[PDB]
């Protein structure tokens, strides 16, 4: 569940036009918002591996 | 070298002898619990995957 | 004697005056909230009973 930057399969340059209008929401938590502003900050916490 | 491999092994796990393999594909993981706090200019949210 | 048996209820209940018992059978009891916290060999794991 993380996204790298290789799932682009384009190695150089480039600008990306991302659609704001079509964000689906497949998975939601009460943290889960569609419409950011301003400066986004997220800090997560890993605990309890099994 | 099985004090090599066995070092490369994480802290929290410890296997058991057997292990009794009926498959060509084997999924290996772990379950992990998330608390995401979020920050931007319209407000705060807080949530958690358990 | 009174001031004996009213001793044996716990601390949290206080009961009023009056109860209108139709029936010859009830249940009486309370509702806690468990807090559980489990670790083995495999990992942790953490959960709540509501």
């Amino acid at each position: 569940g993380r996204f790298l930057y290789t799932d682009v399969k384009y190695e150089g340059q480039t600008a990306f036009l991302v659609d704001m209008d079509t964000v689906k929401a497949r998975d939601h938590c009460w943290v889960s918002i569609v419409d950011p502003n301003g400066t986004m900050n997220l800090s997560y916490k890993m605990t309890n591996f099994r | 070298m099985s004090s090599l491999l066995n070092s490369l092994l994480p802290e929290y796990f410890k296997p058991k002898t057997n292990l009794n393999i009926n498959s060509s594909r084997v999924q290996y993981g772990f379950n992990a619990r998330i608390d995401m706090q979020y920050e931007d200019d319209s407000g705060t949210r807080k949530g958690s995957r358990p």
